[PDB]
């Protein structure tokens, strides 16, 4: 099993971002979403697909539907920028998608 | 929980290794133990996973055979044995819970709290 | 597994009325209109049966003096089995009837049971009506005997009656469907076997396991977003009485006395 992730996506600080993740039949599972600073541990930001672990800010709003899980950042500010990673399940492996870097100017 | 790891270091391919994450809290037991690796300069990839009892385990197809995780709840500990180690094996090694106690649950959680990872560097 | 919940939630316990209930068929010979007097352990009339509430968690052991009686409003399926045992621990063997979705499994081994055991359920998106349960019972299950697997035993009042005399587990229950608020309803009903174990095994304690949803995740908890649904159960003790008890014309159980 495969997911696919653009190379990197650029915002400006305040707008809206978003970071897309598209797999074989992806949306009949539940697709996390990582955040990992350079050079740190990954966050859990977005887990079954549209909730969020507690003390993520609500403006981390995620979504999956037939084949693409997509990962929108509301208000995208300074310490957004990091690398996320899509991740499913599959035949209990899991399978992280490539990761996008996410450049807040 | 917080987990910290130990155990990785330098060794020449074909070595072995036996990476220990061992958690803050021993309510441990109760999360499923999950092994994920950074690679140098490329991104995050899944490596093994096993239950949270130890009755379920799991490996990538690209450690199959060569990997043989463990965890020891009574130590609050997770284990990997790392078996003819490759150069293509170099990394950093986390150590992640899941929260789901079996496979079957896997999927409706994630790898919430992520111990600091440990470099595992495998050359001459 | 073995996450433990209840922290201090130690509110005094409340009391109902089982009014007339917990009676059951104390023989498998058919008997026609007659009124048949049997000295077994039965639920004395209008006792105090406990009223536990599933959304406190509520799973205390509780004492298996003779036998009880197990009663269980559960307008969702919430309330999926028992830890029945003499430790609840290792170096005893204790015995754990679990019920998935479409069946029941009957174990009696060394379990290890958790101190605050359940189950997880959730409901895969791919489809609303799986509920898949996850095992937060026991930490270690080895060096067993007896495994016992079918039909599953479950507002849909459910009740149930657990003696364990000679060395078998007997199981009664009957499942009606029940309109009023709170309590359990006067009308008559005569629970009759589900199954006759032969367990053979000591048994002083128990210990009943409910079905929690993950409603949230803090990040390293274990103990954060387990809600439990909403329903209640309610646990009354069996003594030895001498009831007289009334068959129908069509052999079944109308009414009796204590």
């Amino acid at each position: 099993y495969e997911l696919t992730q653009p190379p990197s996506v650029s915002v400006s600080p305040g707008q809206t971002a978003t970071i897309t993740c598209s797999g074989d039949k992806l949306g009949d599972k539940y697709a996390c979403w990582y955040q990992q600073r350079p050079g740190q541990s990954p966050v859990l930001v977005i887990y079954q697909d549209s909730k969020r672990p507690s003390g993520i800010p609500e403006r981390f709003s995620g979504s999956n539907s037939g084949n693409t899980a997509t990962l929108t950042i509301g208000g995208t500010q300074a310490m957004d920028e990091a690398a996320y990673f899509c991740q499913a399940w599959d035949s209990n492996t899991g399978v992280f998608g490539g990761g996008t870097k996410l450049t807040v100017l | 929980v917080q987990l910290v790891e130990s155990g990785g270091g330098l060794v020449k391919p074909g070595g072995s290794l036996r990476l220990s994450c061992a958690a803050s809290e021993f309510t441990f037991s109760s999360y499923s133990m999950n092994w994920v690796r950074q690679a140098p300069g490329k991104g995050l990839e899944w490596v093994s996973s096993i239950s949270s009892s130890g009755s379920q385990i799991y490996y990538a197809d690209s450690v199959k055979g060569r990997f043989t995780i463990s965890r020891d709840n009574a130590k609050k500990s997770l284990y990997l044995q790392m078996n003819s180690l490759r150069v293509e094996d170099t990394a950093v090694y986390y150590c992640a819970t899941n929260g789901g106690a079996h496979s079957s649950t896997w999927s409706f959680y994630g790898m919430d709290v992520w111990g600091q990872g440990t470099t595992v560097t495998v050359s001459s | 597994q073995c996450v433990n919940l209840t922290t201090r939630t130690q509110l005094p316990p409340a009391y109902t009325n089982s009014f007339t209930r917990g009676v059951y068929y104390p023989d498998k010979v058919f008997r026609s209109s007659v009124l048949h007097s049997t000295q077994d352990l039965f639920l004395p009339f209008f006792s105090n049966v406990t009223w536990f509430h599933a959304k406190r968690f509520d799973n205390p052991v509780l004492p298996f003096n003779d036998g009880v009686y197990f009663a269980s409003t559960e307008k969702s399926n919430i309330i999926r089995g028992w830890i029945f045992g003499t430790t609840l621990d290792s170096k005893t063997q204790s015995l754990l009837i679990v019920n998935n979705a479409t069946n029941v499994v009957i174990k009696v081994c060394e379990f290890q049971f958790c101190n605050d055991p359940f189950l997880g359920v959730y409901y895969h998106k791919n489809n609303k009506s799986w509920m898949e349960s996850e095992f937060r019972v026991y930490s270690s299950a080895n060096n067993c005997t007896f495994e016992y697997v079918s039909q599953p035993f479950l507002k849909n009042l459910r009740e149930f009656v657990f003696k364990n005399i000679d060395g078998y587990f007997k199981i009664y229950s009957k499942h009606t469907p029940i309109n009023l608020v709170r309590d359990l309803p006067q009308g008559f009903s005569a629970l009759e076997p589900l199954v006759d174990l032969p367990i053979g095994i000591n048994i002083t304690r128990f210990q009943t396991l409910l079905a929690l949803h993950r409603s949230y995740l803090t990040p390293g908890d274990s103990s954060s977003g387990w809600t439990a649904g909403a329903a209640a159960y309610y646990v009354g003790y069996l003594q030895p009485r001498t009831f007289l008890l009334k068959y129908n014309e069509n052999g079944t159980i109308t009414d009796a006395v204590d």
